[PDB]
C-alpha cells in the first residue's frame, strides 16, 4: 500500500524523468530483454534490434502510461482501466514477467538518477511499480 | 533429476497406473480453466468460454494426450532431461512463442490432478517426488530459450 | 476479484472440510515441507518429522484462520488485521512462500475432495488462496 | 556459469572499478530498506528504525562488507561457483536458517546501486551479464539446502 510519503516520493522522482520518460521508457525494455530472454515471447511481431522504432514507439506507451499512474496516483484502477482490460482479455502476459519489467525500470531510472535514487526513493518507486503491475493484472480471472 | 532410489521408485510405481490420455486431457483443461490467460495459445482450439466447454473440447483433449505422451518418455530419461527435451525446447521458444512460465503452471495442475485422481496414495513423499520432476521437465523445456 | 460463484465454490468446498480442517492443514504443511525444503527455514524451532505434534498443532490454526477467512469472505482485510500485522512484523514470512502453502492447500483438497475438487472449484479455490495470501502481505511494507 | 568471453571481461573489468567495502554496506543497507522483512536476522544490529538508521548502521556496514567481500572472491570462480560457494551454502541453510529468496532480492538489489554508481558506463549488456552472476552465485547459495 502506497503511504502519502511514496506518493510525494513518486511524484519527485517522476518529475525529474520528466521529458525523458518515453527515451527511459525504450532502455527499460531493451535491458528487459537482454536480460529476461524469456519475455521476447510476447513480442515476436517486433523489430526487436537496438533502437528499432517499434521498442521506441512501444517504451513511449509504455512512459505514458506510468505518466497517468503517477498522475492519479490516489486511483490507478479507474485510471488504467483500459489498461487492465487490454491485458487480462487480448495481450494475455503471464504475471511473472510484470516483476521482470519493474526491475528493469528501477534499474534504468537508477542509471539516470544519481541524485534523486536514494533509499528511500528506491523504496518507494519500488512498491509504486509493485502496485501498477497488481492493477494491470488485477482482471485477469 | 537427482531421485533417491524410493522417489525413483514412487514416481515409476504411480506412472504405471496412468491413463496417460485421460490425465493429459484433464490437466490440459485445468490449466485454461485456473489459469485462462494460457487460452492465448490455443486460439484455433474452439469453445473455451466455460469449464464445460473446456473440458469436453476434443482439442483440448487430444493436445492434453500429446503433451503428457512426451512427458511420459522424460520419464524414461530422468538422468537426462535437457537432452531428452532439447529439440521440443527449440520448438517451444522458436515456432511457438510460449513463455516458459506456462510449463511450470501446468507442472502444478498436472500435481493436483494426480492427487485428485489418486487420493490417499498421492502420499507426501509421492507429491515431493513428483514436484522435483514436473521442476526438471519445465526447466529440460526452458534450457533453449534464447 | 471473488465473484459470487467463487465466493459459492469456496463455502460449499469449505463446508465438506468441515471438521477435518485442522488435520488437512496439518498434512498441507508436511506437503509443503517435504516438497519446498526452503520453507522449512521458518520453524527451526519445530520437530517437523511426520506426525509431530507441533505441526499438527500450527495445521490447526492455519486451518481456523482459513475458516474465519471463509466466514468473512466480504471483509477478509479487517478479519485477518492480526494475521497481516503478525507475518509482516514479528515473522517476516517471504512473500514467495505464501503461494507454496497455498499450492500445497490444493494438493491436500484435491487428494480429500475427489467429487467436490471440479475444475470450476479448482479455479475458486486458487483465487481465495491468492486473496487471503494478499491480505496476510498486505502490509510488509 | 557460462558467461561468454566478453561477458565475463565486462564483469571483471566494472569489477576493478568498486569500492567493495561502500557497495557492501550500500547493498545490504539497500535490501534492508527496500525490502523490511529481510531485518528478521538483523535483530541484533540496534536500530534498523528508519531508512538513515539503516544506512548508517555501523553493523548493517560490517556486514555488508563480509557478504560483497565473499562475493567478490566468487568473481574469480566463475567456472566454479557451486564449488566456491558450498560450504557457506550448507551454513546458510543449518546454521542461520535464511530463506535462498533472500539472496535473489540482494542480488537484484546489487544490480541496482551498481546501476545508480555507474550511471551509462552499466549499458544493458553490461546488466545480462551481472544478471546471469546474481543469478549463478544465488543458485550456488541455495543448491545445499535440504
Ligand atoms: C508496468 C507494466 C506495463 C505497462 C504500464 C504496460 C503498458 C502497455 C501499453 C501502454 C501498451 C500499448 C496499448 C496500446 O497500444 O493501445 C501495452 C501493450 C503491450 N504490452 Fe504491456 N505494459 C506493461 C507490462 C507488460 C509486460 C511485462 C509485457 C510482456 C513481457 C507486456 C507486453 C505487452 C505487449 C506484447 C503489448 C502489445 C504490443 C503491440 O503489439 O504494440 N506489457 N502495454
Ligand atoms: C509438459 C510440458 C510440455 C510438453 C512435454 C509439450 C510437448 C508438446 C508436443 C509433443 C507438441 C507437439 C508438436 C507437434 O508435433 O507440432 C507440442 C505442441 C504445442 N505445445 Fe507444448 N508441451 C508442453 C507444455 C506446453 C504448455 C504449458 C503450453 C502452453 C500453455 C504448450 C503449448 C503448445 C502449443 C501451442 C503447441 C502447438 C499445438 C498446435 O500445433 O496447434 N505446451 N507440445
Ligand atoms: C495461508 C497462509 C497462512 C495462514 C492463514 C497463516 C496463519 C498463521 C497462524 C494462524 C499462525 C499462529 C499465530 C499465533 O501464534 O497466534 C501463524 C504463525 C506462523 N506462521 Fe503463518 N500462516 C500462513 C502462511 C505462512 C507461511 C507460508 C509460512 C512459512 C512458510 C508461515 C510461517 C509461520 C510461522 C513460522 C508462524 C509461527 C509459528 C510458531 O512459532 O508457533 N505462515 N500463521
Ligand atoms: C551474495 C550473497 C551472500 C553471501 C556471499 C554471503 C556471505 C556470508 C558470509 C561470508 C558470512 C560469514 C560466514 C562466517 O561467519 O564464517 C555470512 C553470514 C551471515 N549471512 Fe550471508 N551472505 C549472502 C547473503 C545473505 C543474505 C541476503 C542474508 C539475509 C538477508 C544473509 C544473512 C547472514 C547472516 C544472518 C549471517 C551471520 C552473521 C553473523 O553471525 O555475524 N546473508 N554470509
Amino acid at each position: 500500500m502506497l503511504s502519502p510519503a511514496d506518493k510525494t516520493n513518486v511524484k519527485a522522482a517522476w518529475g525529474k524523468v520528466g521529458a525523458h520518460a518515453g527515451e527511459y521508457g525504450a532502455e527499460a525494455l531493451e535491458r528487459m530483454f537482454l536480460s529476461f530472454p524469456t519475455t521476447k515471447t510476447y513480442f515476436p511481431h517486433f523489430d526487436l534490434s537496438h533502437g528499432s522504432a517499434q521498442v521506441k514507439g512501444h517504451g513511449k506507451k509504455v512512459a505514458d502510461a506510468l505518466t497517468n499512474a503517477v498522475a492519479h496516483v490516489d486511483d490507478m484502477p479507474n485510471a488504467l482501466s483500459a489498461l487492465s482490460d487490454l491485458h487480462a482479455h487480448k495481450l494475455r502476459v503471464d504475471p511473472v514477467n510484470f516483476k521482470l519489467l519493474s526491475h528493469c525500470l528501477l534499474v534504468t531510472l537508477a542509471a539516470h538518477l544519481p541524485a534523486e535514487f536514494t533509499p528511500a526513493v528506491h523504496a518507494s518507486l519500488d512498491k509504486f511499480l509493485a502496485s501498477v503491475s497488481t492493477v494491470l493484472t488485477s482482471k485477469y480471472r | 533429476v537427482h531421485l533417491t532410489p524410493e522417489e525413483k521408485s514412487a514416481v515409476t510405481a504411480l506412472w504405471g497406473k496412468v491413463n496417460v490420455d485421460e490425465v493429459g486431457g484433464e490437466a490440459l483443461g485445468r490449466l485454461l480453466v485456473v489459469y485462462p490467460w494460457t487460452q492465448r495459445f490455443f486460439e484455433s482450439f474452439g469453445d473455451l468460454s466455460t469449464p464445460d466447454a473446456v473440458m469436453g473440447n476434443p482439442k483440448v483433449k487430444a493436445h492434453g494426450k500429446k503433451v503428457l505422451g512426451a512427458f511420459s518418455d522424460g520419464l524414461a530419461h530422468l538422468d537426462n532431461l535437457k537432452g531428452t527435451f532439447a529439440t521440443l525446447s527449440e520448438l517451444h521458444c522458436d515456432k511457438l512463442h510460449v513463455d516458459p512460465e506456462n510449463f511450470r503452471l501446468l507442472g502444478n495442475v498436472l500435481v493436483c490432478v494426480l492427487a485428485h485422481h489418486f487420493g490417499k496414495e498421492f502420499t507426501p513423499p509421492v507429491q515431493a517426488a513428483y514436484q522435483k520432476v514436473v521442476a526438471g521437465v519445465a526447466n529440460a523445456l526452458a534450457h533453449k530459450y534464447h
